[PDB]
Parts: structure tokens; sequence; C-alpha cells
RNA sequence: AUGGUAGGAGAGCGUUCUAAGGGCGUUGAAGCAUGAUCGUAAGGACAUGUGGAGCGCUUAGAAGUGAGAAUGCCGGUGUGA
RNA sequence: GACGACAUUAGACGAAUCAUCUGGAAAGAUGAAUCAAAGAAGGUAAUAAUCCUGUAGUCGAAAAUGUUGUCUCUCUUGAGUGGAUCCUGAGUACGACGGAGCACGUGAAAUUCCGUCGGAAUCUGGGAGGACCAUCUCCUAAGGCUAAAUACUCUCUAGUGACCGAUAGUGAACCAGUACCGUGAGGGAAAGGUGAAAAGCACCCCGGAAGGGGAGUGAAAUAGAACCUGAAACCGUGUGCUUACAAGUAGUCAGAGCCCGUUAAUGGGUGAUGGCGUGCCUUUUGUAGAAUGAACCGGCGAGUUACGAUUUGAUGCAAGGUUAAGCAGUAAAUGUGGAGCCGUAGCGAAAGCGAGUCUGAAUAGGGCGUUUAGUAUUUGGUCGUAGACCCGAAACCAGGUGAU
């Protein structure tokens, strides 16, 4: 429940105490799957439609008479077995989102965090000091802390300079303590947090 | 996402066509008539795996009858006396002994005779 | 849409505690002079909807 | 977890039955419907409760009653629900709501006598049953009809 | 000890994407169409052609998902002198 | 009004990288790099977050002026008591008779129409409010009016996305409401697809078409106008290996001649003989037709939700239930959200009573209950409403076109 706060040169600046109610639970794989599935379905727009037999152009009249003379009996040239169309049960524009109870959602966020802290995937630094955006600077920082390819960095509220700095190293994503979702915590290979951020997420999840 | 039916229909039909090879006329070319024939030929072969055992037993018994009648015996008295003697060898084996080794067949014809 | 309650059945039936439907008795309400007095008072006790009928009429009173 | 090793809980998902896709599914040609008649047809079948012309069950039974449009219903609290309080505490309707024993005080609060009280307190509500007031005053304590 | 057009709870595949991971690929990589493998499957990893720049595998989710007939419709083709 | 920013809108300029080796080239393997508000995607004989470009920055012009904090004129500091007398709205409130709209089937009717009636009141005012008189709210109805926030998008316009990916959002991303059909209203197709570069066979040789040669920009013309390539099947057609006394659901189970082996090991076969022999199919007590319907390929051809109900995983999480809308957020997650919405108690037609209650004038029996488990729940088979598995009537109605 103690974690080393490093400096940006990566040496050491102290230790810190983080709750086991947040960062140290046994992670719940069912709630985690359920929340990942939920977020993936809230992202899709269901913007797909086809034309059914009453909305295909034309085709009002019966094409030959009912007792024909040697032909199958047909009713319009836009019936589904005709090549002009009329689709039977196609896609309809709809929404795919759904909800799930509030503190199942907090249980998922805890399982994601406590899985990060159990694979030694959690790095807490003290503050980022970026006074102008430089990706090259941030790249050297992520090299001094031995970070993998995919990394989520969590500030406290809004550093526009570390946002603009880290913004297109591929594999790096930058979030606020309030903007933590299960999908990018699970997607990252390691988590870097500032000092002020980890107290905030310990105080809204505990 | 539309899925269009591509390539899977043709694989499934083409292997039935390849099963029908050597068949007369439009049974080796056209899917529906070749399919009905391949169904029927699976059914036939299922039946004939069982009829084959009856056919070969029948042929062995006919050969044994011919072999036994050259020693003035029926098949039926021979098989009875062979049973009473205790001899337990097949009809496949008995028919092959009568073809190959005539002397040995005469030998066990004598054991079938005096056990009666 | 919400499914609609069959309003004619909801005037005639009442839901018990477990799940049943207590019901009113037919053959009441008219000519009793052809009846004995025993059958007059034994048509007064209420009864339940039978289970073969519940199979058929379950969805009609779902909101009751 | 990892996003490449996702796994649902066991027994929590199932594939749906797809009808009319060939013979070996067991739901192949007639698709579960049987052969002819009204229930084989599309959009077919008879509306619920209909029995073919024999008089339906909800026409052969009489209508009884009326519904009183302004009837009173009270939030019920029983005696074994009052033992979460401390002795001498004076329970009131707003305290019963705030403590979460009563969610929704409908037309008032009636105290009923089901459990055993086993405390001593003073209560204030709209209605009491007979047994409730007996068990409240019997332990020491007072009831007051707000 | 272990059949059922109607029955329940089953393990799976073609299209798509996430949501990923990991690959085959402009000394070539396809896919697709001709090849000995896998097979009850549905469905994929090494000789001709193709080109000549596009696909697989794994796990999970979503279905314009889901291909012998309907005197079916036709881009349609072609037969039967 | 100088009214103090329309947008700072036309817009346009305006990042920063890269070279080497093996097939045309690298954008495969080596070695490097990018400068801050861009560093973000995406289109170019080879896949440049650093060629076209945006994104960031720049200045920004017509009708523009955010449109304001003095904004000329100019405001309206309200002069408090009573209601005592006057005014407070006319064929009218006001109702009968036929009808309509109100959830409500016209009625016992609180709003509208036709026809007829008529006919009030004033400070002791009168008058009005889902049958009448006293209390409550209203008006000073009919006499009258007029506000914004409040609806909605052909395609307008520009800018964007598990989407249409072209039997397609479209009938039509090609010559499309065109060929064509019909007197007319009207009906209504097929056909889409270099570029590596026409470099499109100069040149040259035998018959008009078409060939055979060379030739070529040809990294490759069986890549020749069918450069979207380009496949299959039906059908072909010319070669061949084996195969010719008969009665046929054409196969299957029992074997002389000829072969020879991949993505490799009773491999791979090929083609001759005696026995035995009835469909996707459908519909049937029963069919294989003398019952139905049928060559090959395919768009390409038969299970959503508004949204409910009920029965079969995980939990806030179990004395327990919040969120629906809304708001803030990237069309997400999420956060917040009590003017707000199931269970913990049942019984009675109901008043009501309550671990009981109804019945009974009984507190009696007997019915229905009690003697713990649910949902903020959310999410995997069957029903309901939709028009609901698909295709198919004869016909009804409405609006039109037709006496060539």
């Amino acid at each position: 429940a103690n974690y080393d706060v490093l400096k940006l040169d990566g040496t050491k600046s102290g230790s810190i105490e983080l709750s086991d109610a947040v960062f140290g639970i046994e992670p719940n794989n069912s709630v985690l799957f359920e929340a990942i599935n939920l977020q993936r379905a809230s992202l899709r727009q269901g913007t797909h439609a086809v034309k059914n037999r009453s909305a295909v152009s034309g085709g009002g009249r019966k094409p030959w008479k009912q007792k024909g003379t040697g032909r199958a009996r047909q009713g319009t040239i836009r019936a589904p077995q005709w090549r002009g169309g009329g689709i039977v049960f196609g896609p309809t524009p709809r929404s795919y989102a759904y909800k799930m109870p509030k503190k199942m959602r907090r249980l998922a966020l805890r399982s994601a965090l406590s899985f990060k802290a159990q694979e030694n995937g959690l790095t807490v630094v003290d503050a980022f000091n970026f006074e102008a955006p430089k990706t090259k600077e941030f790249k050297n920082v992520l090299s001094t802390l031995e970070q993998p390819k995919k990394v989520l960095v969590v500030t406290e509220n809004e550093d526009v300079n570390v946002e603009l700095s880290a913004r297109n190293i591929p594999g790096v994503q930058v979030t606020t303590a309030q903007g933590l979702n299960v999908l990018d915590i699970t997607n990252a290979d390691s988590l870097v947090i500032t000092e002020a951020a980890a107290k905030k997420v310990e105080e809204v999840l505990g | 996402p539309r899925v269009k039916g591509g390539t899977v229909t043709r694989a499934r039909r083409k292997k039935t066509i390849k099963l029908a090879k050597g068949y007369f006329g439009s049974k080796h070319t056209l899917y529906k008539v070749a399919k009905q024939q391949v169904m029927k030929s699976g059914q036939y072969a299922f039946r004939d795996r069982r009829q084959r055992k009856r056919d070969f037993r029948k042929l062995w018994i006919t050969r044994i009858n011919a072999a036994a009648r050259q020693h003035e015996m029926s098949y039926s008295r021979l098989m009875n006396g062979l049973k009473k003697a205790g001899i337990d060898i097949n009809r496949k084996m008995l028919s092959e002994i009568a073809i190959s080794d005539e002397k040995a067949f005469a030998q066990l014809v004598t054991k079938a005779k005096d056990a009666l | 849409p919400k499914m609609k309650t069959h309003r004619g059945a909801a005037k005639r039936v009442k839901r018990t505690a477990s799940g049943q439907l207590k019901r009113s008795r037919a053959f009441t309400s008219h000519l009793f002079a052809n009846k004995s007095t025993k059958q007059k008072r034994q048509l007064r006790k209420a009864r339940l909807v039978s289970k073969s009928d519940m199979k058929r009429v379950k969805q009609l009173l779902a909101y009751k | 977890m990892k996003l490449h090793e996702l796994k649902p809980a066991e027994g929590s998902r199932k594939e749906r039955n797809r009808v009319g896709r060939g013979v070996a599914t067991g739901n192949g040609k007639t698709s579960g419907r049987g052969h002819k008649g009204q229930k084989a047809r599309s959009g077919g079948g008879v509306r619920p409760g209909f029995e073919g012309g024999q008089l339906p069950l909800f026409r052969r039974l009489p209508k009884r009653g009326f519904t009183n449009i302004n009837r009173k219903e009270y939030a019920i609290v029983n005696l074994d629900q009052l033992n979460k309080f401390e002795d001498g505490t004076e329970v009131t309707p707003a305290l019963l709501v705030e403590s979460g024993v009563v969610k929704n005080e409908k037309s008032g609060i009636k105290i009923l006598g089901n459990g055993s009280l086993d405390k001593k307190l003073t209560v204030k509500a709209h209605k009491f049953s007979a047994s409730a007031a007996e068990a409240i005053d019997a332990k020491g304590g007072a009831h007051e009809v707000i």
C-alpha cells in the first residue's frame, strides 16, 4: 500500500500511501468484462438502414393478372424475391447503448486499477513541469522511467502542456482523474499518475 | 454488415461434383442430379457392407459342399461330424484348405467321419 | 408500447398474496326459486381461477 | 484483464436459436410450427383468452365490487423494526424517514405489532394498532398520536 | 447402460469491426480460380493461374449474417433440329 | 445614435524528415531524424503522424461592427385613505330543441354549431365554477386585444461518422426519369468502373474482316480497346488411355489392361466383370408418378424495436430500490440528478382492522394470509402491440385520365 514517488529523472522522491479499498482489491473479472462490453457498445452509432418493400421506388400495380396464363402469380415488381428489391428484415437505425448499476461501475474501475497495481504496472511521480509543449521532452521522460509501449498518464485536472506534449507518441494516452474509464485502463500496459491525481482517485473511489 | 454468399456455395457443391466422378453423363456434371446420386450411393454402400458378409459365407459353403461330395459326404453331415469331433475352424479356412491342400482336407474329412 | 390490461377481467378478479386470482361465482344473481337453500349459500363462497385457465389468461392481467 | 483475452463469466451467455436454416438443426422446414392451420400462418394464432367461440372465462363470471378513489394507505412499521434505535430516543415520522425505515410515508405511519420491541422509547405516529400500543407502553415508554 | 419432423440446456465455423494481441506481405503479399493436407461440420495454415498490392491466426463482441424447389425474379446465361 | 468585438466571417498565406543497399522504385533490412498551439487524420510507378495538405500561427475587407459600461432625445420617484354614488363590456350572460368535441357511446352534462327563445344587475354590487341550496376560489366573463423563450428541416448551406458500399443510402454515382411502352393519366430499364505511363502494335513484311510474324512504351499483352483486371458453372469442341450378345434409380458390392508418388504413405490411381437395387422434395392412412413442382450461376430470395410482460448469470448490494428526464462531458465512459417513480404485510366490495382478517349480530369454524428475501437491478427462450416467417386473391374506397 506504499508506492515510490519518483522524480522526472526517475530517481526517487518519497513514498506514498494508497488505499487497498481502491488499488488493492481482488479484481472482479465478470464486472470488468461487463463494463468493457458496455463501453464498446456505447461508442457505436447505429446509423444503418435498408428499404423495405413499401419504400422501394415504384411498383404499385399488379404486373399481370392473377390467373396469368402460364406464369407464377405476382403482386408487384418490388417484392423481396424480385431483383429490384424490397428487403425483408434488414438493419434498422437503432441505439446500442445500455446502462448498468452505479456501483457495479465503480467496482469495474476498482478492478481495473487494482489489476494495474498487481502487475507492477503502476508508477506514481510527483508533478509534471511542462511550460511549453515538446513531444521530444516527453519522449525522454518516458524513456527515463522504464515505460512500455502503451501507457496511460493521469494528471489531476488539466495540464494543457502535458496533454499537448504527449499527444502523439503512438501508444500514449493522457487523461484527467475524472476521465478514467475501464477501456483505456485495460488497454494500457502501465499507468503513470501524478501525486495529486492519485489522492483524487483514492478519494472518489473509496 | 451485409454478408454476401460468395465462395462457400461453390466449395460445397464442387466437392459433391468431385465425388461423382466416373458417373454417366450428367450425373458427373450437374449438382442436383449428382447430389441425388451421391446420396443414393452412400445408402447403397451402407447396405452392401452388410450383404458382403452373407455373400462370402455363401460362397465358402458352396465350395465346401463340392469338396465334401468328392468323399461321399454332404456339407451338412460333414459340418455335423466336424462339430462332434470338436474341430472349430472356419468356413473361410475350410474352403481354402480344400483348394490348397487336398491331402489335409481328406485328413479332417476322416475325423469328421469316424466321429459320427 | 405498454401492453394493455384487459379491463373486463380486472373488474371480476383479485390477486391474492402468493400469486393466485380469487374470483367471483357464476350462477348467482338470478332465479333462485329453482334452487334449494343449500346451493344458495354455497354459491356465496369465493373460489380461485384454476391453473388450466391461468395458463391461458396470464398475460391479460399482468399489471394487476 | 487484457483486451485480447476477454472472457465472459461462465454460463452467462448463450447463442440464440436460428430457425429455418436446414434439416439437421431440428428446426428446419416448418420452423417449429407444425403443419397447417391457423398457428402455422404468419401473424397467426388466436388472441389471448379467446377459446374458439365457447364463451370466455371472463365473460361467464360476474363483476364484483367498486374501487374507493380516496382510500388511505399507511406506511407500516412493525415492532421488531424499531429495535435499531437506542433507548429513550424519541422517534418521529421525519426521523423514521431519515433513518430509512420508511421510504414513502403514504398517508401517514401506522405502527403494527409483529415482532418483539425489547427497548424503551417514545413514538409519535398517526396510527397504532392495539397490540402495538400495548407493547410500547409495556416496556416503559409513551405513544402520542400526532 | 446410451433413436424421435415438436423439446431443452450444447461446442463451432464464412462478413464486419473493434477491442486487442500477434503475424504473412513491394528480394513480393495476397485474395480469388485450378493442388494430396485438415472435416460431421460449417471453415483455415505449404506445387498452376493471378497479379503485382492485399489477407490470415488467437480471444471476445455484433449480425444487410447465413443458400436445390416457392407454375419464385433476373443482372442473366446457355441447352433440347 | 461615436452606438465600444457580427463572424473577426471572405479567407488566403503559412510547419517541422531521410538518406543507403537487393527486383520499377523502399514506403524490407541498416543508420538517422521532426520543432511547438500543428506532433492529427487523410489522399500521391513503393504504406512521407515531417510530397498535396492541413492542424497551429498570421494578418485579417463588403454589406460587417461582440453589441455594449455615458449610450443625444428622453424616462415613470406613485403621492397615502375609503370602494359610499357612478363604470366594469348586449340579442348578451342566461337556457330549450338537434348535433359535434372533450378519455367519456350526448346524456344528469361543465366547452363549440344551426334554428328558436328571449332577457340580469350594481356596493343592500351583481355574476361564474360535470345534478340543488349555505360555505371556498374566481371575474370584475361575453367588451377587446397583443410577447419572446415555443414548432420543424426538400435538401438550403457548409463541416463531419463498427454507415450505402454501388440489386446501394437511389429508379438512376455510365447516355436516367433517359431507351422504350401507353391515345392519355401514367409505367419505367439495361449498362458503371488502365493510368506505371498510350506508350494504342511506327516500322516492316502474306487476304476486305481476321490472322502470322516481328515491334513497344511493355518491372509482366492467353495484361490489344472485353487496359475495372477476372474467375467459375452451363455449355464446349479437337486429342487421346481403357472400353462393343443386349432388357437398363445407371449406382453399389465382388477386378484384366494402362499408369505412377503431394501440403507424402496398406500414397496414387485409371478403366473392363456376377450379386443387389425408388429426390431438394411436398402432401399424405398410405406416392417413387399414372399426385404436385423443378438444367447452370447469382443479386438472391423468408426473426427489430418504440416497447412491454413473464420465466432461466453477475451486483450497488441486500434492511433493503434510485435516478427517468434534465445538467456537465468527445454524438463516449462517467459524474450528478428527489418537483420525482418496486420490495419489507395481509385481509375485505368498502369503511376499516392489522399477524391477522373476512364471513357470521359470534372474537367461533372454514377461505386467504403469517411462521424472510428482494431488487437501483442490469443483462442471455416464449407471449403482446406493431402491419411481425415469406410470396399470392377475387374485391372495397378516394383522387384523377379516357368518346382519335
